């Protein structure tokens, strides 16, 4: 185990296995005895930690995947997005790079997301006989 | 072969970003009262293979420690006590330093008293002898509370969570760049906010190589820092054995004094070891040279930013740097420099207010490392004849640079998609 | 926990007699404390058992007009263990009434055998003579 | 696409079909420059729009529908709540006056939703052999 | 046989903190403004089997409420007329109480004017005829303005969500120890902060006995609480039938002064039952003998804590408790006992500033329950010949022990992972 | 129905039946009308309630148990954190006392807990032909 941001430089899959150690030190909880600016300042920096967390898990559970971490759906991957293989991309970039390159098409990927998810949702309503 | 976005929560990927940091100590209202104690155990983790541009010009953790800095100044100057009627046309006599009486408000309103104190020649000016203090007419003034210490002691910055700090740990690493050795903190060492001008002190020294640091070298405008390798020792001392008088001005109001001097009519300097500080300006010089030699004084009128300014156990220093810098270079007996003393300081004057530093009863000496400095070009002669640097402390940000150099904010994008052959259950 | 009775008590047939137990090491509430003797010529004999809860008693036919349960209130020592005392009085003794007598802490807080008799004491001598 | 609350006016079906819009931009993210009176309104606001997120996430989750938007549940539709048939309640009434007809009713609903959940999750729990 | 771990949210577990609570009133600056209103009906939940342990002693309940009554204290004397112009020089003659007639600044800054005031003895003192205020050399003064009532309401400590309060309902339940009976509450009963010395007014009564509460009974140097079974009635009133003179200091400000007296010359009072108060000490001599007589008076130089001293429609009185601690045991006629008012009171000059307490137009007259009692004993003598106990009121926390004796702050961990016989479903 | 930890004392198997109360009213929401150091104070106990709720909802979703209440895992007890059998636990122990004889394995049951969730997922990411 490497740490937090350990495999920041490791390729795609290697960082891939261990994104869960990013993912839980994303979130503290450092107490207090503030009973000032510095007050003002550790309790505006308190929100919007939880609040970006939150507007992450937000837009995982919009895209079927409230459960975190690894999830598939139902949008396939159109060739303009980018046109490497799958070899090249998890195992010659790193995640940096790869959002580097992604950045461009990120929220039309987001949006087939959350229209697939409603889709299946509305076929879940018509599903009982 | 066909291919199917998948959702990634918590890949490694982080954008630059500017928020709003906090504080942190352990062990002096500034940052005694802080915020949260530190960890006891901090996690510095290397980040192999990583690569990232750091900046620390247009760095914002110097410019939120600036203003914090100011914040606190205020914060703490705030409930001590005011000397808005100690502007009392002044009787002085010569003892420099001079003997002044005046007339006071006593504690009932009706009855006054005529009192003396000391005031060094920097707080008074006369006007038709009478005299008034420097800042009467300028701006108010307060007096800063004797309990509270002007000693800096290092105060960490801290990212808030879901950001991160990257610290660079290339011991060559330029101001600015690529760093091909990157770790992450959630906060910084402990940065002591130290007050000074021209030379630094109390900073943090680089590995191997000193190292200079402009945001444009070529450019006189822009000033230059350096940090050594090696720390040069400074002992600075006001061998003055003064003494504090208390009278009561007020209902709770109480100025402090200066009376009589005890001891010598010597005024307050610095060593620095010659030996030592011959070594480093050779390799402050041959680093100079890898871009390129004489330094010279600078002259600029303001008695506080041409001086190495500092405050030492509660008094404001103000150094004569000539013997420092009196040197021309083409490849113990330690050096004096004086001092003089002002307590009427006026560093945001316009922005707030003006502080009198409390006299200090007794002899005064603090020993500090000299870790940096700061330079400036004169004006572009005929090009590449003769190169002459004068020392500046125009600004105090310049400092926040000098400890936050290696330093940098992002925050934490943990959502990545990307292309597997991987389809949901069909409904 | 421990379980801690009274000694032993020796009375003329047709006498009563109150023996003890002094509970400590666990939540004397929760558990049912039962009484049961054992005499060499019927062998051993369930009593009876209370609640020391509830109050709620459960006495054995044979038992059910001469034999009389009680128990104090919990004494607590911290918070998970106190201690307790139950008494069993016996009386109109005969010489078959001789022998040893037990109180006994329950298996479980539910279940099955909530009752059940798992920690017992030392136990109280009973000797019925002239 | 109408936009958010576009539906209102709608038949609840065509505003269910339609329910993700309105769930998505309910959450915001309006940045800063504080660094006053407008300071201290912008942070308490900051609070008040993700605890409601939250206490309506946290409905969902002990509903059984953590997942969010479209969910089933085992409670069946007692009469004494609305009389109506599907197509009216479908095809004739908007959500604002549904939830007007039904708020006498919708502490009781949530109940039933919660219990027929532990109930089921206690089958889960017995469900091994 | 085979076991697995399965998690658990919302599992009946809390473990002992201390959190920042808040406050709760509904019907005064200090509690009205107070925060939100409580709830109509509020939920409190016995917890059947269970055994918690309480400390009073360890309480930050009552750190809590000592630095909000502090703190609330100086929010609203910061905003009220300090008389630090007051402070004039004072001639004064007799009328105890003292004639003083002084000069004043005016509106107009050049104009001056002589007014005169009523001051009690305890206000001022002479200096060399000439008198001046006793704070005037010490702090600086302020008055309490006229519209903020000292009457203390109750107000109701509150836990955040996540958090719980927990009440120990058992009736005979010692000071510290482990509470059979205990149930969960969200926010406390109602608490009048009724700030007092020796005796304690408006508390909560004990039911059944009365209870005695030390954290130490053998040890002198922790002081004893005590809290009825049944309340002692005391009718206190000042019969001066005071006026109050307004008069302009400057724009705006306004300072309260002491007209003539109007009426009789005698001395606030207060009268206790005395049946009710020897059936009370009684019960009190027997519950102390329980860990074991006779009670003598402290004499200890401050007056304000030697003294009953409380606040009463406004104004601060200081009461001789003599009549009630001249006793011996061993196993309506009310007593009356004496009591002086100040108006210039220093709990915290040191910490802060003094406060005026502005005079009351008319006599003044207030009901109180005498619930409690604080009291401590002598040095150690010879062992176990006698025991004396006098009355002390050394500090304002043991009346918020008094009151938070019964309530004690859990953090809930809502995890619990457990032993089961199930697995998920394989992938 | 008992209430807010009403079962605190209770068996374990006793209280986990209605764990949902606790679970619910965990979350509160109290209003206001400070438009002060009453109000520092409110707003920050709001704040540290939220935060410990979604501290808490983090770990169940990097367990793989997101949905709240009961989920069952593929993680073995292993003997050295507790000898007793299922009746003894179940029926025998409260709640308080069994957290406080597996608090000195508690991080080590959570670490286990996400390691085998993350290799399910690995799994998943597999699982298709
Ligand atoms: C940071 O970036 C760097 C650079 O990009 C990156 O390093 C690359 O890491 C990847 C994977 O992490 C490497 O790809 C793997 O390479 C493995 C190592 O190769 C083996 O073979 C070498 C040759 O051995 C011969 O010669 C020796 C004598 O020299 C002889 O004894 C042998 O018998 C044999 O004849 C060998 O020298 C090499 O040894 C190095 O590494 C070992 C540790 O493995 C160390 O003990 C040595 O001291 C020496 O440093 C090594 O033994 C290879 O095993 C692997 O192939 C297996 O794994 C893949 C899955 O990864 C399977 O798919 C595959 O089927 C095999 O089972 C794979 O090829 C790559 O070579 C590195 N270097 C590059 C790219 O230049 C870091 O990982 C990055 N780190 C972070 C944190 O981001
Ligand atoms: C706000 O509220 C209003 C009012 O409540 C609401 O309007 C109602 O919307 C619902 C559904 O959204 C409508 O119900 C649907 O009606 C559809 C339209 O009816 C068609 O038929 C009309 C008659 O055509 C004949 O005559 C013409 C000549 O006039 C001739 O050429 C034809 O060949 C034919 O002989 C026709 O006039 C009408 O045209 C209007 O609308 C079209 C767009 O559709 C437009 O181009 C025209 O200019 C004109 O404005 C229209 O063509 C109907 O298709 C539909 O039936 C199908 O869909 C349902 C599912 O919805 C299926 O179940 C069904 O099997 C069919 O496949 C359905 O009946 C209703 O009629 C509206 N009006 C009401 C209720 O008064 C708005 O939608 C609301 N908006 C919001 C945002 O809330
Ligand atoms: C706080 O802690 C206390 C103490 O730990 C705890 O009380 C224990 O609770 C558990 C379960 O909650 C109890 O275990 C259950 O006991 C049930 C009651 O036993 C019945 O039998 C008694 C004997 O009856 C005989 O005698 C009477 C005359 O006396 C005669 O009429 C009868 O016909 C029979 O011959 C009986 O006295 C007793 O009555 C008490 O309780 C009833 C209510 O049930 C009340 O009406 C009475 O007034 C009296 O107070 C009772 O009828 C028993 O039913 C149960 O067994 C069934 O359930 C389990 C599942 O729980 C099944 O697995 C099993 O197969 C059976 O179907 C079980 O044995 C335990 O006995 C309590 N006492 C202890 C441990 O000392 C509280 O619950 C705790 N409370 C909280 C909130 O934490
Ligand atoms: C910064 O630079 C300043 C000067 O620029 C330094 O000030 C000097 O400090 C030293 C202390 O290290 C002082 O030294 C004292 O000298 C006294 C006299 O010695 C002279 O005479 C003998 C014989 O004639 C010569 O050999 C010698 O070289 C000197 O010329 C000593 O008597 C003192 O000793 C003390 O200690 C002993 C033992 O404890 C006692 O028995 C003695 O009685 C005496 O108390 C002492 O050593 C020197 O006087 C200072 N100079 C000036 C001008 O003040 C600073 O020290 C330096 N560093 C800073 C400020 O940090
Ligand atoms: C660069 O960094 C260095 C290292 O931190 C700083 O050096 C410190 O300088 C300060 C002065 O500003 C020193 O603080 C003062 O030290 C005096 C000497 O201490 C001796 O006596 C004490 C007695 O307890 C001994 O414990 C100690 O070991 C020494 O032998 C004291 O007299 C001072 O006390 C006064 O101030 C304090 C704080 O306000 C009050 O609490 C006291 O009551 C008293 O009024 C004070 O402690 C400090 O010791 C130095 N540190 C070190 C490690 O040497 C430089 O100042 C800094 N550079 C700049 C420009 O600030
Ligand atoms: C605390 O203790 C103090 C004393 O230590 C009490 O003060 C007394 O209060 C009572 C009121 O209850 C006052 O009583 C008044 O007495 C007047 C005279 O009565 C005396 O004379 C007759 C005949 O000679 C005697 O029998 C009698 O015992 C008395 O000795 C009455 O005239 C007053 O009556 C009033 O009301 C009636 C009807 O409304 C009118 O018609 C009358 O004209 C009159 O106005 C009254 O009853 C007593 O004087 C007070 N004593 C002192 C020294 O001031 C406090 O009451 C007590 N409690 C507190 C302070 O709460
Ligand atoms: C222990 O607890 C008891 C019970 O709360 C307290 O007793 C209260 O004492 C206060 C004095 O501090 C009382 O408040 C004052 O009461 C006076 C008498 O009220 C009569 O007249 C009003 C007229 O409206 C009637 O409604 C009422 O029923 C009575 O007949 C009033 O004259 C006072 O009014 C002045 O102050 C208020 C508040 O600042 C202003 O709004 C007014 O304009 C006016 O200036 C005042 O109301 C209170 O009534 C007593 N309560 C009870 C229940 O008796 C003890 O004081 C407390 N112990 C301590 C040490 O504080
Ligand atoms: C840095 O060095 C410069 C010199 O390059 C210093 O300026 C010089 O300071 C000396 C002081 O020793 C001055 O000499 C004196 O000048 C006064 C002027 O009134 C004269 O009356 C005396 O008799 C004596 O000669 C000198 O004039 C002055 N020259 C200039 C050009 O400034 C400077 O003070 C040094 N500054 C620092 C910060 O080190
Ligand atoms: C508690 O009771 C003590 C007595 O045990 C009180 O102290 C005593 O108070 C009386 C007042 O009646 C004093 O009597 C007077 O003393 C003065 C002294 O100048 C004298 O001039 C008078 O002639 C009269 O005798 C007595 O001296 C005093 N004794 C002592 C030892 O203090 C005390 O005041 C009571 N305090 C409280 C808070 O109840
Ligand atoms: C600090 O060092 C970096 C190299 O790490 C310098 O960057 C070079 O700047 C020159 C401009 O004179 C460019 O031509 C090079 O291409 C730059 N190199 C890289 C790798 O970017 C930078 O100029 C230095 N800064 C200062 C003020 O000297
Ligand atoms: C308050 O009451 C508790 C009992 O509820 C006392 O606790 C006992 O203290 C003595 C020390 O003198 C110990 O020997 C006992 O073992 C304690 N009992 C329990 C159950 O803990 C406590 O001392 C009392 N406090 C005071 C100040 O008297």
């Amino acid at each position: 185990f490497l740490g937090f941001l350990g495999a920041a430089g490791s390729t795609m899959g290697a960082a891939s296995m261990t994104l869960t150690v990013q993912a839980r030190n994303l979130l503290s909880g450092i107490v207090q005895q503030q009973s000032t600016v510095w007050g003002i300042k550790q309790l505006q920096a308190r929100v919007l930690a939880v609040e970006r967390y939150l507007r992450d898990q937000q837009l995982l559970g919009i895209w079927g995947c409230s459960g975190k971490l690894i999830c598939c759906t139902n949008v396939p991957w159109n060739s303009s997005w980018s046109n490497r293989n799958l070899s090249e991309i998890w195992d010659n970039m790193t995640w940096l790079q790869w959002d580097k390159e992604i950045s461009n098409y990120t929220q039309i990927i987001y949006g087939l997301l959350e229209e697939s998810q409603n889709q299946q949702e509305k076929n879940e309503q018509d599903l009982l006989a | 072969e066909n291919l199917w976005v998948t959702v990634y929560y918590g890949v490694p990927v982080w954008k630059d970003a500017e928020t709003t940091l906090f504080c942190a100590s352990d062990a002096n209202v500034w940052a005694t009262h802080a915020c949260v104690p530190t960890d006891p155990n901090p996690q510095e983790i290397h980040l192999e293979n990583v690569t990232e541009e750091f900046n620390m010009w247009k760095n914002n953790m110097v410019e939120q420690m600036h203003t914090d800095i100011i914040s606190l100044w205020d914060q703490s100057l705030k409930p001590c006590v005011k000397l808005t009627p100690l502007c009392v046309t002044l009787q002085c006599t010569n003892v420099e330093l001079k003997n002044c009486s005046f007339n006071m408000t006593t504690e009932l309103r009706d009855k006054k008293q005529k009192v003396y104190s000391l005031f060094y020649r920097l707080d008074v000016v006369q006007i038709n002898k009478e005299y008034r203090l420097i800042n009467c007419n300028t701006s108010a003034i307060t007096q800063a509370c004797p309990k509270v210490s002007f000693e800096p002691i290092p105060i960490h910055y801290c990212a808030p969570a879901g950001f991160a700090i990257l610290k660079c740990k290339d011991k060559k690493f330029n101001g600015t760049g690529p760093c091909p050795s990157v770790s992450t903190v959630q906060c910084t060492h402990g940065i002591k906010p130290v007050v000074s001008t021209q030379l630094l002190l109390n900073g943090s020294l680089a590995e191997e190589e000193v190292m200079i640091r402009s945001e444009n070298i070529t450019n006189n405008a822009k000033n230059i820092l350096v940090q050594f390798n090696t720390p040069v020792q400074i002992n600075c001392t006001r061998p003055n054995n003064n003494t504090r008088k208390s009278i009561r001005i007020g209902p709770g109001q109480a100025f402090y004094a200066t009376g009589d001097i005890i001891g010598d009519i010597r005024q307050a300097h610095c060593n620095v070891s010659k030996a030592t500080w011959n070594e480093t300006l050779g390799k402050v010089v041959k680093q100079l040279r890898k871009h390129f030699i004489r330094f010279a004084n600078s002259s600029g009128g303001d008695l506080e930013v041409t001086t190495h300014s500092f405050n030492c156990g509660g008094e404001f220093f103000y150094c004569n740097t000539s013997g420092l810098f009196n040197s021309t270079w083409i490849s113990n007996d330690s050096i004096t420099l004086p001092c003089r003393i002002k307590q009427i300081i006026n560093m945001w004057q316009r922005i707030g207010q003006a502080m009198y530093a409390p006299p200090i009863q007794g002899v005064i000496r603090c020993v500090s490392n000299i870790t940096g400095l700061i330079l400036t070009r004169d004006g572009g002669s005929t090009n590449s004849t003769t190169e002459t640097f004068r020392p500046g402390g125009g600004d105090m940000r310049d400092n926040w640079r000098s400890e936050l150099y290696k330093y940098k904010v992002v925050k934490i994008e943990p959502l990545g998609v990307a292309p597997t052959r991987c389809k949901r259950r069909v409904v | 926990g421990q379980l801690v009775q009274s000694g032993a008590e020796l009375k003329k047939p047709g006498a009563s007699v109150k023996i003890s137990c002094k509970t400590s090491g666990y939540r004397f509430n929760f558990y049912h404390i039962n009484w049961i003797r054992q005499t060499a010529g019927r062998g051993p004999e369930w009593m009876g058992w209370i609640s020391p809860y509830s109050g709620d008693k459960n006495l054995a036919p044979a038992f059910q007009d001469r034999v009389i349960m009680t128990t104090d209130t919990e004494v607590p020592v911290t918070s998970f263990t106190s201690t307790g005392a139950a008494y069993m009085e016996i009386r109109n003794l005969k010489f078959d009434d001789t022998g040893t007598y037990f109180c006994a802490k329950g298996l479980l807080r539910d279940g099955s055998s909530t009752w059940l008799p798992y920690l017992w004491g030392q136990g109280t001598l009973l000797t019925v003579s002239s």
